[PDB]
DNA sequence: GTCCCTGTTCGGGCGCCC
DNA sequence: GGGGGGCGCCCGAACAGGGACT
């Protein structure tokens, strides 16, 4: 078949990131896979004089016996030249990988250069063994892209006889929504991907969002409003209605942390009021798809993670929280967390955030793969928080 | 004899051109001992002159081999090296004979002039034009001090013996430049049939293998180490001695107890290395400190008794023991049965103006484990010498996401502790004192002070100061002046969270003061209030400070 | 905006290997 | 004396970001 030509941004040079090291399970997976890419002339073997490199690694679906493979194409996609508001709300959505259909169509020669990778050995008995892409690689944003045409045309029929039916695909991946019964909605799936067999769960309706709250007590010490003042103070930037006029009062003078203070009847007023300020929504806040989309993540203890998703300070598009059972790994937790926030978000806005993440860099790249089981992965960035805005969102 | 391999196309980089460069003067010595080679190497294809339809040129130069009977014909590219393209280097690391697994035979292999037998690009070879002076000849074959040599020949190394790995997955052949470690299970004879047929599958390809070079016997001479049969070492270090260093001579001694730190424990250097400090060129002499004079004997002493490693049982788990050494020091052990090391290290580095023993630990076992992937492939487990409780504490506390792989305390001290603990909650009956910075940014004028709920208030003037160390300066004098139990206030986010992540140590003079006081104290509690809301009586302390 | 502090990265010197 | 690539180690420059202040 005949190939698009692809370009790069202008005034931009291919990706040039290290590999970094891999264990000898994901190896052993990536050697075996990749041998098999080469003998149906997926991936080709190249040398030192391609100068550019992705990095690759493995991951391991569940309890099974089958590696992926996971090409961080993060750089490549940024570099690369350049949404179904109903799914949100169906009560089951399945996610397919339909990264396979990809290889079946070639890429453009003056492309493959780009999409070097080089597979570690371990002990560094050798050098690397470097390959680039024949074909449509997974991962790569631009896959999708020139798919898109032939990808349509597969679901065309599928869609017409199921109308209630939402498919939408983000990469290497296909969300299925249905309002159908458990079953209903499975032997739906396992029709459609008995109808993509021929051509070659979430439940986003008890997605939640974390509330600010305040504290409720019958006596309040210095200290106690002292704390309420200063969370109120931070939340008046995320609602112009909040006041700490009244309470700050009852902080005149300058007395022990244990005291308590009777609340007057104004500042008695004035908690209530904000109490309610809270519960009415953030007003005035649009989605823009030329900027990009930045999640929080605050870690709370023991298992609760809070985060939010917002384009400009102080104006989220969402705010939420993450349970977890309470040997807990909190790095673990953390991906577990990052996988789950870019999931809704790609639902909601078809789009990845960047993280801001709460955790030491190498802390994160010592471990992160050991947890990844989704076929994207996020930019990100590492944060070192103010330990003041924890506090804020504590629930 | 020239490899039959397909070259690799390289290319200059574009508007850029080949070197021209005059052949600075040589030793008489050496210019015999190149056209000895030079006459050699062209009569072989290797080399071919070139006329006056060739503009470049390029100094050249000998340094004798290793043995010291044979020298190494060298061009000093650097200037072609700045207009070649890139590569992507595929040398990834270092082999270490502790990731090696017990072989029943073992080989060692070199190459004789391993570069010379790799073909380089005909369209580049104009580029690499050199002159022999007492005739002047260009490049077949990859030089030795161009940058795309170390790549093009490791990448076709790895295409030649790619036949050969594939007809036996289970002979092992260790791959360093041309060194070729080669291990097998087989008895000795039919190891020995099967390196014959290594070695005419190397010359099939162009790669002699000179008798000469062929280690068929134990101990084997390997990366810089000894390889005896069930254990391995290091080749002999030997530290300088001079009665006066300079940085040259420092940076010579680093270098090699790092080096030794592999299998040598209880390494150390930080004292040695913060010599080095300030110290602007190599030239520059430095004075021992009585510290850094007493860490080298302590050393010195170490190196004098013999160490080995052992090699890697896949059967069998792997352990890592850490101890601390003081410091920002901490040393670790990577064994399978103990008492019998596979390696050792040593850890050092000083991430951030603040930290702690439980934040270094934490470093420590993020770079042990990402080097155990690198030279088993797998996590070790850990056995440290921090309480279970210390770091669950730890761990509930901070507020990063944080984690140590399983693990298993070993109370061999000094053990790793936090050495106070902020409270949770305010405390009763402790003077609550609210503590307040300000300074003109002009002026560099400031004041710190504090007011009390008990009615005290006090305002100290600084010199030379800045917002932030008055607000350190306002909390370090509310410890002094307060009992044994504290409530303290600050609108400082600054300060509250350098403070809030218990640190043990800083660079900071004044942290270090404020984290003795805090140690001493039996209960400490901080507070954060906003700036310039009129809360009482942060409000009446900011109003003393700013003046 | 500026100044201050703290983090990362990248480029020196050395070590070791070929 | 004068070269190359890899990994390691330390160090100091140049950034990049956030808070606090004019
Ligand atoms: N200081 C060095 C040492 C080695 N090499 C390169 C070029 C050599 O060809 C190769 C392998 O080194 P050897 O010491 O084995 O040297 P040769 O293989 O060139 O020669 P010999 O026949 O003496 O082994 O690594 C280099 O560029 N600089
Ligand atoms: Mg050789
Ligand atoms: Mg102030």
């Amino acid at each position: 078949i005949e190939t698009v030509p692809v370009k790069l941004k202008p005034g931009m040079d291919g990706p040039k990131v290290k590999q970094w090291p891999l264990t000898e399970e994901k190896i052993k997976a990536l050697v075996e896979i990749c041998t098999e890419m080469e003998k149906e002339g997926k991936i080709s073997k190249i040398g030192p004089e391609n100068p550019y490199n992705t990095p690759v690694f493995a991951i391991k679906k569940k309890d099974s016996t089958k590696w992926r493979k996971l090409v961080d194409f993060r750089e490549l996609n940024k570099r690369t030249q350049d949404h179904p508001a109903g799914l949100k709300k169906k009560k089951s959505v399945t996610v397919l990988d339909v990264g396979d259909a990809y290889f079946s169509v070639p890429l453009d020669e003056d492309f493959r250069k780009y999409t070097a990778f080089t597979i570690p050995s371990i002990n560094n008995e050798t050098p690397g063994i470097r390959y680039q892409y024949n074909v449509l690689p997974q991962g790569w944003k631009g896959s999708p892209a020139i798919f898109q045409s032939s990808m349509t045309k597969i679901l065309e029929p599928f869609r017409k006889q199921n109308p209630d039916i939402v498919i939408y695909q983000y990469v290497d991946d296909l969300y299925v929504g249905s309002d159908l019964e458990i079953g209903q909605h499975r032997t739906k799936i396992e029709e459609l991907r008995q109808h993509l067999l021929r051509w070659g769960e979430l439940h986003p309706d008890k997605w939640t969002v974390q509330p600010i709250v305040l504290p409720e007590k019958d006596s309040w010490t210095v200290n106690d409003i002292q704390k309420l003042v200063g969370k109120l103070n931070w939340a008046s930037q995320i609602y112009p209605g909040i006041k700490v006029r009244q309470l700050s009062k009852l902080l005149r003078g300058t007395k022990a942390l244990t005291e308590v203070i009777p609340l007057t009847e104004e500042a008695e007023l004035e908690l209530a009021e904000n109490r309610e300020i809270l519960k009415e929504p953030v007003h005035g806040v649009y989605y823009d798809p030329s900027k990009d989309l930045i999640a929080e993540i605050q870690k709370q203890g023991q298992g609760q993670w809070t985060y939010q998703i917002y384009q400009e300070p102080f104006k989220n598009l969402k705010t939420g929280k993450y349970a977890r059972m309470r040997h807990t790994n909190d790095v673990k937790q953390l991906t577990e967390a990052v996988q789950k926030i870019t999931t809704e978000s790609i639902v909601i806005w078809g789009k990845t955030p960047k993280f801001k993440l709460p955790i030491q860099k190498e802390t994160w790249e010592t471990w992160w793969t050991e947890y990844w089981q989704a076929t994207w992965i996020p930019e990100w960035e590492f944060v070192n928080t103010p330990p003041l805005v924890k506090l804020w969102y504590q629930l | 004899p020239i490899s039959p391999i397909e070259t690799v196309p390289v290319k200059l980089k574009p508007g850029m051109d080949g070197p021209k460069v005059k052949q600075w003067p040589l030793t008489e010595e050496k210019i015999k001992a190149l056209v000895e080679i030079c006459t050699e190497m062209e009569k072989e294809g290797k080399i071919s002159k070139i006329g006056p339809e060739n503009p470049y040129n390029t100094p050249v130069f000998a340094i004798k081999k290793k043995d010291s009977t044979k020298w190494r014909k060298l061009v000093d590219f650097r200037e072609l090296n700045k207009r070649t393209q890139d590569f992507w280097e595929v040398q990834l690391g270092i082999p270490h004979p502790a990731g090696l697994k017990k072989k029943k035979s073992v080989t060692v292999l070199d190459v004789g002039d391993a570069y010379f037998s790799v073909p380089l690009d005909e369209d580049f070879r104009k580029y690499t034009a050199f002159t022999i002076p007492s005739i002047r000849y260009q490049y077949n074959v990859l030089p030795q001090g161009w940058k795309g040599s170390p790549a093009i020949f490791q990448s076709s190394m790895t295409k030649i013996l790619e036949p050969f790995r594939k007809q036996n997955p289970d002979i092992v052949i260790y791959q360093y430049v041309d060194d070729l470690y080669v291990g097998s299970d087989l008895e000795i004879g039919q190891h020995r049939t099967k390196i014959e047929e290594l070695r005419q599958h190397l010359l099939r390809w162009g790669l002699t293998t000179p008798d000469k070079k062929h280690q068929k016997e134990p101990p084997f001479l390997w990366m810089g180490y000894e390889l005896h049969p069930d254990k391995w070492t290091v080749q002999p270090i030997v530290l300088p001695e001079k009665d006066s260093w300079t940085v040259n001579d420092i940076c010579k001694l680093v270098g090699k107890l790092n080096w030794a730190s592999q299998i040598y424990p209880g390494i150390k250097v930080r004292q040695l290395s913060k010599l080095l400090r300030g110290t602007k060129a190599l030239t520059e002499v430095i004075p021992l400190t009585e510290e850094a004079e007493l860490e080298l004997a302590e050393n010195r002493e170490i190196l004098k008794e013999p160490v080995h490693g052992v090699y890697y049982d896949p059967s069998k788990d792997l352990i890592a023991e850490i101890q601390k050494q003081g410091q920002g020091q901490w040393t670790y052990q990577i064994y399978q049965e103990p008492f019998k090391n596979l390696k050792t290290g040593k850890y050092a580095r000083m991430r951030g103006a603040h930290t702690n023993d439980v934040k270094q630990l934490t470093e420590a076992v993020q770079k042990i484990t990402t080097e155990s992937i690198v030279i088993w492939g797998k996590t070790p487990k850990f056995k440290l010498p921090i309480q279970k409780e210390t770091w669950e504490t730890w761990w509930t506390e901070y507020w990063q996401a944080t984690w140590i792989p399983e693990w298993e305390f070993v109370n061999t001290p000094p053990l790793v502790k936090l050495w106070y603990q902020l409270e949770k909650e305010p405390i009763v009956g402790a003077e609550t004192f609210y503590v307040d910075g300000a300074a003109n940014r002009e002026t560099k004028l400031g004041k710190a002070g504090y007011v009390t709920n008990r009615g005290r208030q006090k305002v100290v003037t600084l010199t030379d100061t800045t917002n932030q160390k008055t607000e350190l300066q306002a909390i370090y004098l509310a410890l002094q002046d307060s009992g044994l139990e504290v409530n303290i206030v600050t609108d400082s986010q600054y300060a509250l969270g350098i403070i809030q992540a218990q640190p043990d140590q800083s660079e900071s003079e004044l942290v270090n003061q404020i984290i003795e006081q805090l140690i001493k104290k039996e209960k400490v509690y901080l507070a954060w209030v906003p700036a310039h809301k009129g809360i009482g009586g942060n409000e009446q302390v900011d109003k003393l400070v700013s003046a």
